[PDB]
């Protein structure tokens, strides 16, 4: 029959004897209840307002089967070291999502449950995407191997730089510092996040001057060089006009920001780069507003598993030793979800579930921000042979100029990749490999003195 | 201060900014390759120059060289690899020589460096 | 000279005696410095790492005039009740921003400063936009005055409803429930946030049935009716294909989400709606992840001003007596910034700066989120005569059906409107107005009994 | 090493202890071997010449892993009532196929193995499509329920008819016979398989003449009709 | 000609052997694009049959190794080089880069022996 009234959530949405299927999506929350509410009434309420249901009974529920369209909570475990915090698990069926859309998945999970009056905190930690759902996406355009094959570079990590000051330079002076840096021995060079089109420099007068310098610097040393061209705009029509000029000029790579532009404009650009043969570089901006605090928001390991399905070739990852916050055991854990093909559960590194990608190409991590030469034999040991290293202020601050400043970052790098394939430890002996190479290169001793005791050390906030 | 010389100063990629390579330094880069189970090879070519195309991104010329005989499937010592660099430099003494190394699990190369100049 | 090295920030970025101009953008921050850092060195880094600057000195700064392109901090004051919290002010020149883009402003202001190792918290509060910068935007498509003229409705607030359950219904049952609700006396009807296209119901099939159902109910009562159609997609060329069909069928209104779809895709839709004479409705989703906590994130009064310049007609503002959090003095404060034309400074309501909109049309706030008939004489006194009221579960839960459920809601509003313009008070009285109208309408007495003691009372987190 | 030469198929393509995965495609064949050939040799030769194989050894197989790209035969059983007929089973990895194409799937299974000199017969019986492969297709446009809802017909099966002078009728006469059949009580009417466009009746006017009669036959009884 | 007659209940077998196309019916078709003489005139090859080869293994190779094995075969003295029946586009190798890698090798192999080559 039909009875009008208000009932509890636990009588329908709490089934702690349920066996998960192989075509379901799983999630884990870390919540903090409000005084006067049982822990089993909040977990049910979380799952009962993200799939189906409301605050009262309706009569139109008798026309459908509700035992194949609901979300369920099947586990609760308390945390250690507190008294008002728990961990909950939820399961979702497969017929609730639209194929090929990422903006739909977020809307149906983190839509409204984050602002209830019966809770004081909430945080999402992990997700499990079944293989039956990942096959409807496209993935990265090229990947890792196809990108190395095109540029003909093997053996060592790549190098790059960025131009400073951030804003204020003209259009002709901007294309003159690129040539000096590129003729020194660097592989890439980069614009900046907030440089799109301003009254002091328009977007069509910079491309030509960069292209003129690239050709001149390429025919003098005999190696392939490149440059990231920013393509962010304020309309979906102006964005597609800046990506067609680079194809005409013959440039190999572009750049985009995927957190302030949105999750819809990114897929359109990724679908065009694949059909026109380009490379895409992704910059993460406005990401510390959601992360950082440990009792509210979304972890980065979840925001990183959506970019792989959306599309991209490079991604920023941060540095453990630098001017920005980062931790070692978490970075080593979430860097394996970007390059590998089969990861296993491990609670000492933050992983909650088991994930496999059924042959999908990986992504290249990028490290940048406040580093110099003395930090070199600590970054090779962590990341490995597949990374990108960027020096922004460590190149233009050399007391002798730009070209001499780039011959110092390459000698200091090729001397560490040679002492490693001989059987020498790179951790215990790191100040003795950059003290013997500075005896036959006059451009490295002149730089080992300006920055010698500049270290950043502070306390950590997000303690695992 | 000092000035980098911009006239007639070509470079040849990896390990090209160090002092010139000597013996007992080439033999130690092959031991590290064999203990990771990789396959060596050899190549040669007269001129290392590259070109481009008018409007085709990602296209360049001068990336393929000639293969000496065949990949060495089953090598276990660094002697047969060091005795094959002398037969090649006595038949074509006016060309470059480069050494490679393959991986079959991931299907990519792992090493590349020059050992002779005309 | 050059003198390469490392210096402080306060030596160049702290000017405590600067006079603001009339073409500047101002902001207010609230920060919690790390132990062992002077307050003046904390506010001088936010300005430096937002416009121009790095951790060392560069030689390319001598080719430009630096004190024409830099931001500066000109005031610091301490908060009352705490010992490690202050408020800072920053001023930005005008030539630093691109005309007509909202993404650039957010990329330049909240880009990277949120993740420094020398800070533990940060929150943005308010902004001031000069009239010389807001004239380059288009603004809302239609506004307030034009909508009422087009719909021919004057005197009273509007009404609406949404269909439940959220997911599970078929294409024909979904269409047959709209007609019953519309023929009862309501005005609008809404889809749902997480309903785009799914295996149990595709969009093109639902559009036809909704269009057929709309016409029948319009010719029986003799009034204009409408219904919101969701147009959110996973790619741009799919979103622009669902609007042309709605125009072809002659529907008057559509819907979009502006926080998960992104800012770039919203402006194109606004331009299309302006050029083809449609109406736009905006739903705020994923907004509690940035708001709620009072020591980290962004306030909603800042997020509301960007929407006005981007483009829209309706926006959700939340209720005060529902199941979701909200406060009275803040809601009253930021409704004026949406509806009015000249707002003065007031610190008792959260306003810091003085704002004028130089004749740009306003928007209509919307109230929703779990209200029933007993809450009516308390909602007409807060908002006023320019708002929209929605009942989702209070209509499809009536003990008699859909059509009798709308008459009860319609009668309870025209009895409160009539009793206001006679000299009666709607606050002290209001439990007596309803009990008298429930004596000549048998469909209201049947509803005044099911829900009679249902209230939501809890503590508050964001205490001003 | 390399060791160029010719070897057998069973030494590499017969693994009767293999456990199938949940992302594999399976098939069943029935074959009649040629006199003088063991059943296992034919069973292995069927699989080899479908995924990766030839009649000799090549040196380019050492640059890739061949234990993740091969097809295997894991079961052979004999039929009842005969003496020269068997049934074989084959398994294929998932990443050998292109997503969203049916023409590519048929080319890799029934492409060339049907004309070998060592066999006299062959017939395919069944297939097993995994759920991870069928999600990349679109499927039927409308289905069943969406089709009954549009036409507003419930309770009983449907009816139809076809005009049957197969070829030779004009356009006006062809259009006349549809009205007299639709006004009778039928629901649908059908053309014919071999009727596209011919010197006695073109299409652009047959369409018009049928459309004229459909409207007239509908407003007299009050039901939805089609053709 | 053959739509339904192959499944009658009054027959147990049927096979079609030959047809006769009148000259008044074959004049409405276009036919082969080029033919024999025009194809031979463009490639400048007379006197002897032509030669070709195909790449093995059928499936499993990458995009650069696929292009490397074509140059060696073409520089030896052959004329053509064929793909394979079941190679269109797959996760281990897509088409838009295989085209580029084959095109790069064709030009290099053509300018060393001074003869026209194709694929
Ligand atoms: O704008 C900058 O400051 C940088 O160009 C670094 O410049 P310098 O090296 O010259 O300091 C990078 O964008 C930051 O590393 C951003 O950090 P991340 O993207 O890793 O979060
Ligand atoms: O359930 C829902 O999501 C609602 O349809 C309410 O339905 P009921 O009235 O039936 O409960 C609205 O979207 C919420 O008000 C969103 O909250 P807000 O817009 O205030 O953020
Ligand atoms: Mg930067
Ligand atoms: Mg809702
Ligand atoms: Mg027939
Ligand atoms: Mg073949």
């Amino acid at each position: 029959g039909f009875k009008a009234g208000v009932k509890d959530y636990r009588l329908t949405y709490y089934t702690p004897d349920y066996e998960t299927k192989d075509t379901d999506i799983l999630a884990a929350f870390r919540m903090t209840p409000q005084p006067g509410v049982p822990p089993e009434e909040a977990g049910a309420a979380v799952a009962a307002e993200s799939s189906t249901g409301t605050w009262t009974t309706v009569w139109t529920d008798g026309l459908t089967s509700l035992d194949r369209y609901k979300g369920r909570c099947y586990d609760i475990e308390p945390v250690a070291g507190e008294e008002n915090q728990y961990i909950a698990y939820v399961a979702y069926p497969l017929d609730l999502f639209e194929e090929g859309s990422v903006t739909n998945m977020f809307t149906s999970i983190v839509g409204n449950v984050f602002g209830f009056k019966a809770l004081r905190a909430l945080r999402l930690e992990d997700l499990r995407i079944p293989p039956a759902y990942s096959k409807t996406f496209q993935g990265p355009p090229h990947g890792i191997q196809v990108e190395r094959d095109k540029l003909n570079k093997y053996g060592r990590p790549l190098l790059g730089c960025t131009i400073k000051p951030k804003l204020g330079l003209s259009a002709k002076n901007y294309g003159r510092a690129v040539y000096e840096c590129l003729r020194g021995g660097l592989d890439f060079t980069k614009d900046d996040e907030n440089v799109n089109s301003q009254p002091f420099m328009r977007w069509r007068d910079r491309f030509l001057f960069v292209a003129e310098a690239i050709f001149k610097s390429q025919a003098e040393t005999g190696e392939i060089k490149g440059h990231y061209l920013n393509a962010t705009a304020g309309t979906c029509e102006e964005m597609m006009k800046r990506a067609q000029f680079a194809r005409e000029l013959g440039m190999p790579i572009v750049m985009h920001d995927y957190l302030t532009g949105g999750f819809t404009a990114n897929t359109t650009l990724a679908h065009y780069c694949r059909d026109n043969g380009l490379l895409l570089h992704i910059h993460r901006a406005m990401h510390a507003v959601i992360d950082r605090q440990r009792n509210h928001g979304i972890h980065f390991r979840v925001l990183a598993k959506a970019l792989r399905m959306s599309g991209g070739d490079h991604i920023h990852s941060g540095t453990v030793v630098g001017k920005l916050e980062g931790e070692r055991e978490v970075t080593l854990g979430f860097v394996d979800l970007l390059r590998d093909d089969y990861i296993e559960k491990d609670r000492s590194r933050g992983i909650y579930f088991t994930q496999d990608w059924v042959s999908m190409p990986g992504v290249l991590p990028v490290a940048s921000g406040g580093i110099h030469v003395w930090h070199m034999p600590a970054l090779t040991e962590i990341f490995g042979d597949d990374s990108v290293l960027q020096f922004g202020g460590g190149t233009l601050g050399h007391p002798w100029g730009n070209a001499p400043g780039a011959v110092a970052n390459r000698v200091a790098l090729e001397a560490c990749v040679q002492a490693r394939n001989e059987g020498r430890d790179l951790a215990r002996e790191g100040n003795d490999i950059i003290r013997e190479a500075s005896k036959w290169s006059p451009e490295l001793a002149a730089a080992c003195e300006v920055w010698k005791e500049i270290k950043f050390v502070f306390e950590t906030i997000d303690t695992l | 201060m000092q000035v980098w010389n911009p006239i007639d100063n070509p470079k040849f990629e990896t390990l090209s900014y160090l002092p010139p390579l000597t013996d007992n330094q080439i033999a130690r880069e092959i031991d590290y390759m064999l203990r990771n189970k990789w396959i060596p090879c050899l190549e040669f070519d007269p001129s290392g120059t590259i070109t481009t195309l008018p409007g085709q991104p990602g296209y360049y010329g001068g990336r393929y060289w000639t293969m000496w005989k065949l990949p060495m499937f089953g090598c276990n010592n660094a002697g047969y690899v060091l005795r094959e660099i002398e037969h090649c430099k006595n038949a074509y003494p006016g060309c470059f020589i480069r050494v490679l190394g393959f991986d079959n699990i991931r299907q990519v190369q792992c090493c590349a460096f020059i050992v002779h100049k005309p």
